[PDB]
């Protein structure tokens, strides 16, 4: 079918307009040699870096669990997005190889998703990490103060501490507690009344990079493991001081497990 | 990709070959033989292996006999054919380093068999493999291996610069032979967690590090072991079925782990398998998760573990009016800074006087939370002020003083 091109140009055409197409796995990982067999420079584009894209995303996608290679095709060929949603799932340890992968394959891999690019995703990735909280659905105005109920909203026996936290209700939007609201869809309950999925589209990325509130509370444990991956390491330091002196005024305040903070 | 083409070809060639009903086991040993030197030739020169071992028989089944450990099994050192190369014999010991990681114990054997090749860690290797029986004089071995159940296990033990894990599951194997009271052939018949998990019965006085140690030798999978860990405490609560004393007993237990979150997870999961009326026992239960949760700090678990708490409040412990055991819970509350769901219960369920118990307070806490609790629950009664701020209450008698003398001045 490829061969039996009419036009020399039909051929370049169609090999071009292919792979946008909202390709497959085995599609793209023919379809990328494919047009490499004889296009060289016909059209250079930003085309050649957009193969690139995808030229050691495949290896990227390619060092994970069989069972996690599933999910993976979810966004295999966005590979900035990539290391991020790896970042995203609270599985570090995959990390750890990705990372190492990315700094072997750099080799003058003009993608744009240059390593210090890559600093920025994970110094992001640990401010919100180790970020320590200090008749229709409810907007975000409609949601209740977290101050404004001393007692949860429904349960209205555990105050409101680091330890006794709450959560904001999806029904109504009152400080309902997540013991009394342990449902997933007046001031009624939840019963009364989660990783990344990532795409190629940067609307419900910025949705969900807005949203993805890591719900463990902030365990340093996490704040560790992934700093300890990138590579500016008096930076990394730097953070981690500045992160501290962030949480020092917050012990004062009254809701808080003092002993444990 | 010549010589892996070649490799994936040899390798194809058995995906079929063992689809055959008569296997010409010999005549697939040369393609064997091949696949190993066509391996070593691409470390000397040094999808795909996905595939070949998506179709790879190189754990054939009758190619793993039990005879391929015979007596002689290997080539003696003075058996070492000089048909290797100058790097061919490093790069086959490298390998084989990862083999003896691998553990395959007849492929490196028949492999051996097929390349001769004279790695006198391979000849420990043998002597062990068969020494686990011990089915030879200690006389009747190799002039390098002719040279007390332990003695075998330690006789060379680290003469193994590779492959010691090997010399680990010896001695394992040893001890659990020696502890147990069975041939080499019984015991090695029995499932890794099935011994793990006899293991975990045992109350001998000093097997619990020995225990442990064959517990790192097995190095089977960390969510067995919290598995079994979880189950051998409920297995020993139920049997239960000084109050400072035992602890020592619970945590020497959960020491066995690796990294305690994974126990905690699992003692979390086994804590709904309660009895029917295990109240007792469930207490030092559910007390116990505390202690696992605290030390490492996650912070939902805890959250989880504080629901679990006022759970056993509500559900069990108001019904049961257990109120020894209940004061115990209190104690070990931790979050006993976050205690409102009793603090008015105990005044309230005439412990307000009785919270002055004595030897009750080995680290001086309790009455300090007593003065808390004075201080904001139950503000007022003096007498049990006393029976537990001095200053608060020459604060509050100063301003009273002060506003009698204000009020005649007004």
């Amino acid at each position: 079918l490829l061969r039996r091109i009419p036009d020399p140009t039909m051929c370049l055409e169609v090999t071009e307009q292919s792979l946008d197409q909202h390709t497959s796995l085995a599609t793209s990982h023919f379809l990328a040699n494919y047009l490499t067999t004889h296009f060289y420079g016909q059209l250079t584009a930003v085309r050649h870096r957009e193969i690139q894209a995808l030229y050691v995303g495949s290896k990227i996608l390619l060092t994970l669990p069989e069972q996690h290679r599933a999910s993976y095709s979810h966004l295999s060929s966005n590979p900035l997005f990539m290391l991020e949603q790896l970042l995203m799932n609270m599985k570090v340890d995959w990390a750890t190889v990705a990372v190492q992968t990315l700094q072997q394959l750099l080799v003058g891999q003009e993608i744009g998703f240059t390593m210090d690019e890559v600093d920025s995703l994970l110094s992001r990735y640990a401010e919100k990490a180790l970020d320590f909280p200090y008749a229709t659905p409810p907007a975000r105005h409609q949601w209740v103060p977290d101050e404004t109920e001393s007692i949860c909203m429904v349960c209205c026996r555990e105050h409101f501490t680091m330890f006794n936290r709450r959560h904001h209700c999806r029904r109504c939007g009152r400080l309902v507690c997540s013991s009394c609201s342990t449902k997933k869809m007046a001031r009624v309950c939840d019963q009364c009344y989660v990783e990344w999925i990532l795409d190629l589209k940067e609307e419900e990325n910025e949705l969900v990079r807005s949203e993805f509130y890591y719900e463990q509370a902030p365990s340093a444990s996490l704040c560790i493991a992934i700093l300890n991956l990138h590579r500016d390491s008096i930076a990394c330091g730097h953070q981690l001081i500045e992160h501290c002196c962030r949480l020092s005024k917050g012990l004062t305040n009254p809701e808080v497990d003092a002993g444990l903070l | 990709s010549s010589m892996e083409e070649r490799h994936l070809l040899l390798t194809l060639a058995g995906h079929w070959l063992a689809q055959e009903d008569v296997v010409p086991l010999d005549k697939l040993e040369e393609l064997e033989k091949q696949i190993w030197l066509c391996r070593i030739t691409q470390h000397t020169l040094g999808s795909f292996d996905s595939l070949a071992s998506e179709f790879s028989f190189s754990k054939l089944a009758a190619l793993n006999t039990s005879k391929y450990l015979e007596l002689n099994s290997l080539p003696s050192k003075e058996t070492c054919e000089n048909r290797l190369d100058w790097k061919e014999q490093e790069s086959l010991n490298f390998l084989i380093g990862r083999l003896l990681d691998d553990g395959c114990v007849h492929e490196a054997s028949r492999v051996c068999r097929y390349f001769h090749f004279y790695n006198p860690d391979v000849a420990l290797v043998l002597h062990c493999r068969a020494l686990a029986s011990g089915e030879a004089s200690m006389e009747d071995l190799h002039p390098e291996i002719h040279a007390e159940v332990v003695t075998n296990l330690e006789v060379l033990t680290s003469k193994c610069l590779h492959g010691k894990n090997y010399c680990r599951q010896v001695l394992c194997l040893y001890d659990l032979a020696k502890e147990l009271g069975c041939s080499y052939t019984d015991v090695a018949a029995q499932d890794g967690e099935a011994m793990l998990r006899k293991i975990l019965a045992s109350q001998q006085p000093d097997r619990c590090k020995r225990a442990q140690a064959f517990i790192s030798t097995q190095g089977l999978k960390p969510d067995t072991v919290a598995e079994l860990v979880a189950e051998e405490v409920t297995r020993e609560l139920l049997t239960s079925s000084n109050p400072t004393e035992e602890s020592q007993t619970f945590l020497q237990l959960t020491t066995l782990c690796q990294d305690r979150t994974l126990v905690g997870m699992k003692l979390l999961d086994k804590i709904s398998s309660v009895p029917h009326g295990e109240l007792s026992c469930t207490t030092e239960l559910l007390i116990l998760a505390h202690h696992c949760f605290t030390l490492t700090c996650h912070m939902e678990g805890i959250i989880r573990v504080l629901q679990a708490a006022h759970m056993l409040t509500d559900n069990h412990l108001a019904p049961s009016e257990e109120y020894g055991l209940v004061v115990r819970l209190l104690t070990g509350i931790g979050r006993y800074n976050e205690m409102t769901y009793i603090f008015d219960l105990l005044h309230k369920k005439h412990y307000f006087e009785v919270l002055m118990r004595k030897k009750l307070d080995p680290s001086g806490t309790l009455k300090t939370a007593l003065l808390d609790y004075i201080k904001r629950c139950r503000p007022g009664d003096s007498e049990k002020h006393n029976m537990i701020m001095c200053r608060e209450i020459g604060e509050n008698h100063e301003a009273a003083a002060r506003i009698q003398l204000k009020l005649i001045e007004s």
